[PDB]
């Protein structure tokens, strides 16, 4: 169908999303943005009914749908994508689950989703990789994205390839881990952070951008690479993270392999690690500065600086002596440009 | 122009977007009763109301749409729309013109009224 | 460019319209005779002032009000707008 | 004509509003910290300047003074640490979509007026 | 059992536990009309059986038919 | 004329009437109509500039100690320029009498506050302030009763929709409850049950 | 034996089943659309037509004050049955 | 010919006198809902002899298959359309632009007596249909020649600076130009009278199918089949 009513929760739009990865961090956001517009949204889930219960407010009566399905089965994926007009994809896992090898997460599954999306006659199959995807010996998960990027690029050739970099949000793994270091005590870094630089991307912007990307006919085979407003060097970046966390800061150098070993000690747990050999290099990798790829403002959405977003994300960690403190007083981290 | 545009709580959007309709309501065609032609009333212009995707219900846009207001006189209603800041359109009263009638007027060979069997 | 459509407005009863009324009752047959092409639309409307629209190239229009003008002055404007 | 609320002519009223602005303009950080607003404080002061702009077409001193009566009454609920953070954020409407005043987009959206 | 609940009772006996009727349906069996259900399926909010509200009374405007002929 | 009909109590109507002229004597300056229906229910006008001086007198004995402001019942009729119709229900306990004494006001008329006189109207105050906008003489606080915090509207103005313009809901990424534009489903499907053909000729305002 | 839609789900007794294009059909997935087995329509004409040699008749729907208001069915035309405005069941005057 | 004839007839009956003279004896019954306003704006006589070379004619309704068809331009058949029912005109057209029905728009209409009376909004257009002239203001807005007025109330504001009678509703009355100046150019032409003279509608059975709504209405089909057999 086609839109009716003022753009809101009760007004309609023709959207029929099938957001894989809704269970995770980004997914609840993108579902919030599809749902806020009054578009109906399928939400296929595997974790459990309880895990996504919090999403129920986001919809309005009929606007949301929930669907259990096995990743291992193909036919279930066929069922969930049937009436889909658009099919957003967000399946991933940084630390690599034991029972499901990391390979499948960015190879077999994205491909099946792509072919079946083609059979579904999906108006807009969409896939989200990362700005660091060009093949690197570092970060197999990062390396795997490139293969998923291509397989998705082929099985469903007009698929968009989103490449967000270090999106930071309230529940972001990347921002929180840095904040969580105070419990660790000491602050190791691979040759500190001076060699490497990053340009982190705010998540609500990425989500609303996915929405407007769905809204744009013009995008198709386009390989979007989302980028942050500012290109901070990693070390001064951590400086800022505790500068707002107000926690004691004691940086020191640590060899990449030696840090890699401790990360390996932390990978032993079936319980999810705060640290992993993927995370090591995925941190130590620099963000590529790409101009040629389409701008964020092409979607019409302005980039939102981390300094305007940080304290809410990190207030929970700052001590009561600081937990009620004014925002302006931390002073912004130094920019490489 | 004693505008109470801010003194009222109404959104500026609903006062900008539309004019209201001042008028005197019409008598039922299907019914004899003249009784509701009396007393002026003012009503806002209807907007689009998309169907509810579920259960096929009405899904109204503008909240204020069901408003209705009686008035003793026309200048009264004009005064309200002026006080309140909304645009309006005055409409005239429609009392039917008197018609001469008589029982015998139906008859008479010459008048070609005649009617017929009774 | 000189004209495409021309038109005038006129109070039905007002004194400032009356000489113009007398004019339309007379010479308008002559002026209308002069121009088989370009229309000279005329309106009865009791707009507060008698009026003179005259479209030219690309829809642009002159607009001289005719309040308190004698029909001779009206015509005096009329030859002026032949082009 | 009819008897005035408080101020008569604009200056008796104009005096009251400035009293109001400072009454907000100083109060703002207090609010920024009581509710721990994530907004930078200058944004707060800017909003303070903006709500004082929406009332620009006011011309009757009874309308001015009644507006500062209600505005100070809102300041009551603000200073007493009543309301909640959400109520403070109601002035922003940030959840809501931006409105394109452009008519062409208004054509593109829906039936509308 | 170890999942027993309400709605397990049949409607006649459902009238009987609530003591709307002193007399058990045994003595006075009910009308047994053709269209009434027999197994009595009880409440089922979970599981694949599940009520679904939906749009009723078909269509509205009937959108105009596109031509199939070229030119 | 009886089994269904409620009997008409002429006696109390007589006494209330006579007392009504009595009061009509006593305060010519503000008192106007002396309405006296067969419900045994007396009523009287007051000019708004005359709110306090009358009411105080009422509390004090003459032959009716109008103790206890039971109500400041309020009505809004948009037609009249004096749209507001503030009403003082009253009850002289010693005389077991009841009376209804009302007024009128415009949107910017600071009608007198009986807060000093009754204090019961510390809230009849703020409700009838808030629901309306009937500004009041001098009250310790005009902070709103009932309606929320940032809420702008004045429901019971018999103006703007019964749903109102406002409909709040919790929202996700803002982590908080937020007011939003209405979007009612199904809509209040109002029935116009008004009946052409008058049933009460005895009433009936003349066409004039 | 409700008529089956091309999608395979049964149509409502007021026929209106969703189009194959229709995305909305997704709602029924993982669940069961429900439609009544006992259409009243068949049951209307299923009944034998009552006939009385008289003339005007008075149906009550069976059950005094347990059914429709008393109604006087005419039988002026033997060319047709006298269906009730309420019961929906036919009548005729046999002779 | 019948025009000059009847004008001569009414003038002749004026010559018979006994007429008050303000009687305005000369009058006709229009059956069309649109030509009367277009002639209040005096666009053109509406002569179809124009159907010559022009490519890319725009369709407003275009309900008849008669007066116009795609033989006007042998080359391009590109022809824009903005009706609401698809009958007759729509298929011929290409790059179709859907638009509102009458109750939905608040757009005005002129009675044949010169009475002006606007339509008011009702159920609003069913889907992607919108206000009729709004698409025009959009095309002009893209055309690099945007219209100065914005609201429909403002196009009504423009009607005073041109019509100027569309702004006034119940005002049937006006100055009335009188047969003097009228008749004089009528007699400076003259046309041959002819045979025959038959009403378009003939009988009842033919009366059920005129405009796209009357055409497409199902009650009309059932009713015409009723009057047939
Ligand atoms: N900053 C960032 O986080 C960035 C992320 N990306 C990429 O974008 C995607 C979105 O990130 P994010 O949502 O934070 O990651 P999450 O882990 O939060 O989202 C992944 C979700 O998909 C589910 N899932 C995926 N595959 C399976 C499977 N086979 N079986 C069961 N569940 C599965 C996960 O578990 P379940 O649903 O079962 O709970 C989880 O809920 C990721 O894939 C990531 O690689 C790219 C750039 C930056």
């Amino acid at each position: 169908l086609m839109p009716h009513g003022k753009g809101g929760r009760s007004s309609v739009s023709g959207i029929v999303a099938t957001v894989f990865g809704a269970t995770g961090f980004l997914g609840r956001y993108v579902v919030n943005h599809l749902g806020r517009m009054g578009s109906q949204v399928i939400i296929p889930y595997r974790c459990d009914k309880y895990d996504i219960m919090h999403l129920r407010p986001m919809g309005d009566l009929g606007q949301l749908l929930f669907l259990e399905w096995d990743a291992r089965d193909k036919d279930s994926i066929r069922r969930v994508v049937q009436h889909s007009n658009v099919v957003i994809n967000l399946i991933g896992r940084d630390w690599e689950t034991k029972n499901f090898d990391f390979e499948d997460v960015f190879v077999k599954i994205p491909q099946a989703i792509a072919q079946l999306s083609k059979e579904a006659g999906v108006e807009k199959f969409i896939h989200v990789s990362h700005l660091n995807a060009n093949i690197k010996s570092s970060s197999r998960y990062l390396r795997n994205k490139a293969v998923g990027e291509k397989v998705v690029r082929d099985a469903f050739p007009e698929a968009i390839i989103v490449k967000p970099s270090d999106i930071f949000g309230r529940e972001d793994r990347f921002l929180n881990s840095f904040a969580s270091m105070h419990r660790f005590g000491p602050i190791p870094l691979g040759s500190l952070g001076w060699k490497t630089v990053k340009q982190p991307v705010y998540v609500v912007d990425v989500s609303k951008g996915i929405v407007n990307a769905v809204k744009d006919p013009d995008a198709n085979g386009k390989s979007f690479a989302f980028v942050g407003p500012s290109r901070y060097l990693l070390f001064h970046l951590v400086k800022y993270i505790f500068a707002v966390a107000h926690r004691l800061f004691l940086p020191f150098p640590l060899p990449l392999f030696a840090y890699r070993w401790v990360a390996r000690v932390f990978e032993i747990s079936p319980f999810e690690p705060w640290i992993t050999r993927d995370k090591v290099e995925r941190m130590h990798i620099t963000d590529m500065k790409l101009p040629h790829l389409p701008g964020l403002e092409d979607l019409g959405i302005q980039a939102t600086p981390l300094e305007l977003k940080a304290i809410e994300v990190l207030r929970r960690h700052r001590t009561y002596r600081w937990l009620s403190a004014e925002i302006e007083d931390v002073k912004p981290a130094k920019t490489v440009n | 122009k004693l505008d109470i545009t801010t003194l009222t709580g109404v959104p500026e959007e609903h006062i900008k977007t539309r004019k209201v309709r001042i008028f005197v309501p019409a008598r039922n065609n299907m019914q004899s009763g003249v009784n509701n032609t009396k007393k002026w009333k003012m009503e806002f212009d209807t907007r689009e109301r998309w169907e509810n995707p579920l259960m096929g219900w009405a899904s109204t846009a503008d909240p204020l749409s069901n408003m209705v207001l009686t008035f003793s006189t026309k200048e009264d209603a004009v005064s309200f729309a002026e006080k309140n800041g909304w645009s309006y359109d005055i409409e005239e009263r429609k009392v039917p013109k008197p018609k001469s009638k008589s029982y015998g007027a139906n008859f008479s060979w010459n008048k070609r009224t005649r009617v017929s069997t009774k | 460019l000189g004209l495409r459509e021309i038109r005038i407005h006129l109070c039905q009863r007002s004194p400032g319209s009356q000489g113009v009324r007398d004019f339309i009752e007379k010479r308008y047959v002559e002026l209308k005779k002069a121009n088989p092409d370009l229309p000279i639309l005329i309106r009865e409307c009791s707009d507060v002032q008698p009026k003179l629209w005259a479209r030219y190239a690309f829809g642009q229009e002159t607009n001289v009000p005719l309040n308190n003008f004698s029909a001779d002055q009206v015509t005096r404007a009329l030859e002026n707008v032949l082009s | 004509f009819v008897k005035p609320i408080f101020s008569r002519d604009m200056n008796e009223a104009k005096r009251r509003v400035r009293e109001l602005y400072r009454a907000w303009y100083r109060e703002v950080p207090n609010t920024v910290h009581q509710f721990q607003l994530d907004i930078t404080v200058k944004m707060g002061r800017d909003k303070v300047r903006e709500m004082f702009m929406k009332n620009a077409h006011v011309t009757d001193p009874r309308v001015v003074d009644l507006l500062v009566i209600k505005g100070k009454i809102e300041l009551e609920e603000t200073i007493k640490v009543w309301k909640q953070r959400t109520h403070v954020m109601r002035f922003f409407h940030e959840t809501e979509a931006p409105r394109p005043k452009d008519f062409l987009s208004k054509f593109y959206v829906g039936h509308d007026p | 059992f170890w999942d027993v609940d309400g709605s397990m009772v049949p409607p006649e006996w459902h009238r009987w536990l609530h003591s709307m009727t002193d007399d058990p349906p045994t003595t006075k069996p009910l009308t047994a009309r053709k269209f009434i259900w027999t197994n009595h399926k009880f409440n089922v909010t979970g599981t694949p059986e599940q009520y679904v509200p939906y749009s009723t009374t078909r269509k509205k405007i009937q959108e105009w038919i596109p031509p199939s002929t070229p030119y | 004329t009886r089994p269904t009909v409620r009997p008409r109590n002429d006696v109390a109507h007589k006494q209330l009437s006579a007392f009504g002229e009595y009061v009509a004597e006593i305060l010519p300056k503000y008192v106007q109509q002396v309405q006296v229906s067969c419900f045994n229910e007396l009523e009287v006008c007051i000019h708004p500039d005359g709110v306090i001086p009358v009411l105080t007198f009422l509390r004090d004995h003459t032959n009716a100690q109008f103790k206890s402001l039971v109500d400041l019942t309020a009505v809004d009729v948009p037609t009249r320029q004096n749209r507001f119709e503030i009403v003082y229900n009253l009850l002289s306990l010693r005389f077991n009498s009841r009376i209804r004494v009302k007024t009128y006001t415009d949107e910017l008329t600071p009608i007198e506050s009986a807060v000093s006189v009754f204090k019961a109207a510390n809230w009849y105050e703020r409700e009838i302030w808030d629901m309306f906008g009937v500004f009041f003489a001098n009250h310790p606080d005009l902070r709103r009763i009932l309606t929320d915090y940032g809420f702008e509207g004045h429901p019971f103005r018999k103006d703007f929709p019964l749903s109102g313009y406002v409909e709040l809901r919790y929202d996700d990424e803002v982590k908080r409850v937020v007011a939003e534009p209405v979007e009612l489903a199904q809509e209040f499907r109002k029935f116009d049950l008004n009946s052409p053909w008058e049933a009460f000729p005895v009433y009936r305002q003349p066409p004039e | 034996g409700v008529r089956v839609s091309p999608t395979g789900e049964k149509v409502t007794h007021t026929g209106q089943v969703y189009d194959d294009k229709d995305y909305r059909r997704i709602r029924f997935v993982g669940r069961q659309k429900e439609v009544n087995e006992n259409f009243a329509i068949d049951l209307i004409a299923e009944q034998p037509v009552s006939e009385v040699e008289t003339r005007v008749i008075a149906c009550d729907g069976g059950g005094g004050a347990l059914g429709h208001p008393k109604v006087y069915i005419n039988l002026d035309k033997e060319t047709k049955t006298g269906t009730c405005g309420y019961c929906g069941l036919q009548f005729r005057q046999h002779h | 010919a019948i025009l000059a004839a009847v004008s001569s007839i009414a003038q002749k009956i004026r010559m018979t006198s006994g007429v008050t003279g303000d009687w305005k004896v000369m009058n006709i019954l229009h059956r069309i809902a649109s030509q009367v306003a277009a002639l209040d704006l005096g666009y053109k006589p509406g002569v179809e002899a124009i159907r010559k070379n022009p490519p890319k004619v725009l369709f407003l309704l275009g309900a008849d298959g008669g007066c116009i068809t795609r033989q006007d331009l042998p080359k391009d058949c590109f022809i824009i359309y903005q009706g609401h029912h698809g009958d007759v005109g729509a298929p011929i057209a290409d790059v179709i632009l859907p638009g509102a029905a009458y109750t939905e728009k608040s757009a005005t209409y002129v009675n044949t007596e010169g009475r002006a009376q606007q339509t008011k909004v009702a159920v609003t257009p069913p889907g992607l249909a919108r206000e009729d002239w709004k698409i025009i203001r959009a095309l002009s807005e893209i055309a690099g020649m945007t219209l100065p007025y914005d609201t429909l109330d403002q196009v009504r504001n423009r009607l005073e600076e041109v019509s100027p009678n569309l702004v006034r509703y119940d005002d049937i009355e006006g100055a009335n130009y009188f047969q003097q100046a009228n008749e004089l150019s009528k007699l400076v032409n003259q046309q041959l009278l002819a045979d025959p003279l038959v009403p378009p509608q003939l009988t009842i059975k033919d009366f059920y199918m005129t405009d796209s709504i009357s055409r497409a209405s199902q009650t009309m089909a059932k009713c015409v089949k009723a009057v047939t057999e």
